[PDB]
């Protein structure tokens, strides 16, 4: 976790769970991270049991998630001078988007009871829009780079552990030491037994 | 900004010609390029674009292996290569350039061609480079001109007693041989009365050819 | 999914008229259809985008609009300064490409009929030397164009090696078409009386130069 506290400051390093800084003390079974950018304004519209108009439609963290956000700002690919078509957003979506679910679509959503599968005009338009992220606009039109933390617990054995420190070599004098969990005390001394590798 | 492009020459088919298109003037990382071709007889086409930052395009159901698309981000220069002119490659390769990264294939909805500016003119034909062997012409109100012949390739200009007589010269549409020649015959207005009584010189400039022919006109005696 | 596009658009001029380029199923309706124009002999400008704003820089005569799978340019009021050759832009997610149809040319709907004037200029006696003859005669003080010329040996009609191309528009507003004709010096000498020949209304103009002069 020591890549964890660079990389530019996080606009929001709250957690609504298991501290940051705790989570080298314990374990964990398995770790989910997304990636994607979202904007300025729409970094307050994520949370647990609240959501915003782009939240809705989009990615949706609810009250029991095991995890937190940690997002930072950070412009050297991800805010354009000119267009930035490529990043695009939900704001007309069939019905409410459940979490741990994703939906692609190209297609134009109908707003009315013709169904538009094909054609469109005044009263159909396109479920997607672009981001304006663009330098020289305010600070809640600028990108932010996005990463939730998600973790699942007593499913699978676990193998995703925190960092375990090292300490220094000693030799005739009784310490208190801790060999991979094996605890006791007693003295260091060279040995001429002879093991397995195993 | 500066969106020149850079000259190229007619080459027969079985080989490969380089067409840079310059891209200074403004951040090459923001700013898509885009060529279209104009080619008479059908409609435009359009086979793929790029991502000016590295190594990300999408190539159309047209074109698979015929236009290849680098970039430079060094001294900011473009290169493409053509290959295997024929027919469908007749076109003039426009320069387009407009806002967007699009690194995916969404993007192209919103996005307008902003800008065109200085589209390289490549012509197809097995004919390359050649010189003019015009021999002087007889003629038989009167009009007064002079052909030329086996010249490759297109432009060419002509001129009456050293450009000091106009008469409303107007060029014109040639025909495509088996070889490959094109048949310019300038034709000016004259008096009848006057034929040989006045002088009247013809003179045909080839400047990919730079040659200089200045042939007379008379009647055959 | 090419784009259908109507080749020649007559627009009279003082009345409003409206233009369709209809494309196909999940051609026209998945993605906005975009409008721009080019001057031959310049680089394209950008005329409609969205078909719901009029840009900056152009007069805010074209309309932007679509309804269902055709796609409909909306004009109001004509001018001889915006004569320019309008295009039909779109974008195929199955073709990942722009596609383009076959352009619309407007043209306001002139001359006066004329007589046209037909030189015949054979070559002279040095290109017999060199093994090479060809007859070049020009048509001209004709209009409209797209007219068609016949070469005539006096003795039977003979259809090898002819050349001909579509006029093109002068700057005088009027309409020239070059013939030409590439023969043998066999054929060159084997009769003493060729000419060339076209079609004007049913009339043609006929005259008959020796090779010898």
């Amino acid at each position: 976790y020591s890549v964890l506290y660079n990389f530019a400051p996080f606009f929001a390093f709250k957690c609504y769970g298991v501290s940051p800084t705790k989570l080298n003390d314990l374990c964990f079974t398995n770790v989910y991270a997304d990636s994607f950018v979202i904007r300025g304004n729409e970094v307050s519209q994520i949370a647990p049991g609240q959501t915003g108009n782009i939240a809705d439609y989009n990615y949706k963290l609810p009250d029991d998630f095991t995890g937190c956000v940690i997002a930072w700002n950070s412009n050297k690919l991800d805010s354009k001078v000119g267009g930035n078509y490529n990043y695009l957003y939900r704001l007309f979506r069939k019905s409410n988007l459940k979490p741990f679910e994703r939906d692609i679509s190209t297609e134009i959503y109908q707003a009315g009871n013709k169904p538009c599968n094909g054609v469109a005009g005044f009263n159909c338009y396109f479920p997607l829009r672009s981001y304006g992220f663009r330098p020289t606009y305010g600070v809640g039109h600028q990108p932010y780079r996005v990463v939730v933390l998600s973790f699942e617990l007593l499913h699978a054995p676990a193998t995703v552990c925190g960092p375990k420190k090292s300490t220094n070599l000693v030799k005739n004098k009784c310490v208190n030491f801790n060999f991979n969990g094996l605890t006791g005390t007693g003295v260091l001394t060279e040995s001429n037994k002879k093991f397995l590798p195993f | 900004v500066q969106l020149v492009q850079s000259g190229a020459e007619v080459k027969k088919p079985g080989a490969s010609v380089k067409v840079s298109c310059k891209a200074s003037g403004y951040i090459f990382s923001d700013y898509n390029i885009h060529w279209v071709r104009q080619a008479p007889g059908q409609g435009l086409e359009w086979m793929g674009w790029i991502s000016p930052d590295s190594d990300d395009t999408n190539y159309a159901q047209s074109f698979q292996g015929r236009v290849t698309m680098t970039r430079d981000t060094s001294i900011t220069t473009v290169y493409m290569e053509l290959s295997s002119l024929r027919s469908d490659d007749t076109a003039v390769y426009f320069c387009a350039r407009s806002v967007g990264y699009c690194s995916l294939n969404s993007c192209q909805r919103w996005m307008w061609f902003d800008t065109w500016g200085q589209g390289a003119l490549v012509t197809v034909s097995s004919a390359s480079t050649k010189g003019p062997s015009v021999f002087p012409l007889a003629p038989s109100t009167a009009a007064l001109g002079c052909l030329v012949k086996d010249y490759f390739p297109e432009p060419v200009t002509v001129s009456w007693n050293s450009g000091a007589l106009t008469s409303g010269v107007h060029t014109f549409p040639a025909v495509l041989q088996s070889s490959g020649l094109y048949s310019l015959s300038s034709v000016v207005t004259v008096p009848s009365s006057s034929l040989g009584t006045q002088t009247y010189i013809c003179n045909v400039n080839h400047k990919p050819s730079n040659t200089k022919v200045d042939k007379k006109v008379e009647p055959k005696s | 999914p090419v784009l259908t596009q109507p080749p020649s658009a007559s627009g009279p001029p003082g009345q409003s008229v409206s233009i369709s380029c209809s494309g196909s199923r999940s051609n026209i309706g998945t993605n906005f259809v975009y409008w721009y124009q080019q001057l031959p002999g310049a680089a394209p400008k950008l005329l409609i985008y969205k078909n719901d704003q009029r840009p900056s820089g152009v007069p805010e005569r074209f309309f932007g609009s679509k309804s269902g799978t055709s796609a409909s340019l909306a004009i109001s009021g004509l001018r001889s300064e915006d004569e320019v050759d309008y295009y039909c832009a779109a974008w195929d997610d199955s073709l990942s490409g722009h596609v383009f149809g076959a352009g619309t040319k407007v043209t306001v709907l002139g001359q006066p009929k004329a007589a046209p004037s037909v030189t015949l200029f054979p070559p002279s006696s040095e290109e017999l030397q060199a093994n090479k003859a060809t007859l070049v005669c020009l048509i001209s003080d004709f209009y409209p164009g797209a007219v068609t010329v016949a070469w005539k040996a006096d003795s039977s009609p003979v259809k090898a090696g002819v050349e001909t191309t579509t006029p093109s528009k002068q700057s005088n507003n009027k309409y020239a078409a070059s013939s030409y004709l590439s023969l043998t010096p066999e054929q060159w000498k084997s009769h003493r009386s060729y000419s060339c020949q076209v079609t004007h209304e049913g009339s043609t103009v006929e005259k008959t130069v020796a090779p010898t002069e």
